[PDB]
């Protein structure tokens, strides 16, 4: 019964609006926005770069997300980085899987 | 024998997908099949008038040089002239028409709450402002079907005091108050020259608007990367 | 960029309407606001409607200002009817904020 | 007016007649919703 206007995945916002149906009377029925936004609370500022510090200031521009480095990982997409590896004198750069269940071989 | 040269409107070039470049001559003498030549710089003349006045009680013989030509022809803006060959007036009647941008700020307003309290009807207007020139097409969209011209009224554009070049036009949609309570999405559609798609689609309904209640709910979740 | 207030007037049958705009209880210059000519509605051929458009700066609208619109007509009970809005002229907009530390 | 009438929130406009008024008359409105300015309630659930 609620219309999901905007569902951005990185900001993990859920812009959805619902109307409570009133009784038999002139219309004063309440229109609501059922916005339910979720914080990671432990992710870093550069989501692709693992070597970033903790992000504390989360800026949620609600008008902007309707239509910028993004907050939480999405299981559909891959956020991957390259890490150096050494067996000796040689240095080899190998792509790594930052999050499971997203880039698993399917 | 009226000397008048009227061009088509830019609202008509999309509503009807046709243009007519005419020499509006009315109150002419009662002579059938008069020779009226409306020629441009290229030299092409309009077709003879058909399905038009031949005999009327008020003696207003309307001899109009209507012809179906390409809509892009007048967009190119070639100069059009009128030549009148009439037996009553040997001197030909000559008149020439010619044509000389801002993004159309077509923005939509919800009904007032006093309309809802009265319960008589509801009114919605599309504030078509900041567009130049006055040529604009205003249409209404509900339930995926174009509303009849009877239901809605679009006012003539007027000069804007803030910007002399830009004009504003308002058009109200008057509906029953019971109809607006149910969702019909009351889509607003407009057409203007300085617009990318030639159509800007605006929408107002009861679902979208100023809400009575706001519950913003955040969880300080620790399981991240799963949304 | 600006704040535009639409004064929607409907229901005058003699088709002669006159609209002013008053801010802070004092009349405003006629240049700022423009009133359209009357024309009838399709629902009621006898009645007519006209619109008054005032364009004002958005920052001034952010501050609490009256921007009262007044309509003068013979058929009115007192021949003068004034209506006003504000930045908070609508419903109180109850909040329902929830914060979770789970 | 009756107490129950005010809960229904009719307009109750007031007019005054005077020479010094530029319009010779002015209007004011008071309702049940003229106050209650943005009342909030915040739930902190663990
Ligand atoms: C930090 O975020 C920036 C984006 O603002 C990214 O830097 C570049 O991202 C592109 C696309 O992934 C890569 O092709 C470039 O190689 C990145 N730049 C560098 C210097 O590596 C990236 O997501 C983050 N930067 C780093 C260094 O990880
Ligand atoms: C917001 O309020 C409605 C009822 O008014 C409720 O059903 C809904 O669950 C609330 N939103 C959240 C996130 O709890
Ligand atoms: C919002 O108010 C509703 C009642 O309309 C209540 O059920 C709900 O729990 C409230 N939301 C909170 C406390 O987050
Ligand atoms: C918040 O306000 C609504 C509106 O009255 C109320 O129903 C709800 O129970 C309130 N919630 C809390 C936690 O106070």
């Amino acid at each position: 019964e609620r219309i999901v206007l905007v569902d951005n995945k990185c900001k993990c916002a859920r812009i959805t609006s619902r109307i409570i149906r009133s009784s038999e009377d002139p219309n004063e029925d309440i229109v609501e926005r059922n916005i339910r936004i979720i914080v990671p609370l432990n992710n870093r500022e550069n989501i692709s770069d693992p070597t970033s510090p903790l992000r504390t200031r989360f800026v949620y521009h609600l008008s902007d997300l309707c239509k910028e480095t993004c907050y939480t990982y999405d299981r559909n997409k891959c956020y991957t980085a390259v890490v150096p590896l050494v067996y000796g004198g040689e240095t080899k750069m190998v792509e790594t899987a930052l999050t499971p269940d997203a880039c698993y071989p399917d | 024998i009226r000397v008048f040269a009227i061009p088509p409107s830019f609202a008509s070039i999309f509503l009807t997908k046709s243009t007519k470049l005419t020499c509006l001559v009315t109150d002419l003498t009662t002579y059938d099949s008069v020779t009226i030549s409306w020629t441009r710089q290229n030299g092409e003349a309009v077709k003879t008038h058909t399905n038009i006045s031949e005999s009327h009680p008020n003696a207003t013989f309307s001899a109009v040089g209507e012809a179906s030509i390409c809509e892009d022809d007048w967009n190119s803006g070639e100069r059009f002239t009128c030549t009148v060959t009439h037996t009553d007036l040997p001197s030909p009647l000559k008149q020439t028409i010619s044509r000389p941008l801002h993004r159309p700020d077509v923005y939509l307003l919800p009904p007032a709450r006093e309309q809802l309290n009265l319960r008589e009807s509801a009114t919605i207007t599309c504030l078509v402002t900041g567009f130049s020139p006055a040529d604009v097409f205003v249409q209404w969209m509900q339930r995926g079907q174009p509303l009849s011209p009877e239901k809605y009224v679009t006012s003539a554009p007027m000069p804007e005091p803030q910007a002399p070049g830009r004009y504003f036009a308002h058009s109200i949609l008057t509906v029953s108050e019971e109809e607006w309570n149910t969702g019909e999405t009351y889509t607003c559609v407009v057409a203007h020259e300085a617009l990318p798609n030639r159509v800007t689609e605006r929408t107002v309904d009861k679902s979208t608007g100023k809400p009575t209640l706001y519950n913003v709910s955040l969880v300080m979740s620790d399981t991240a990367g799963t949304c």
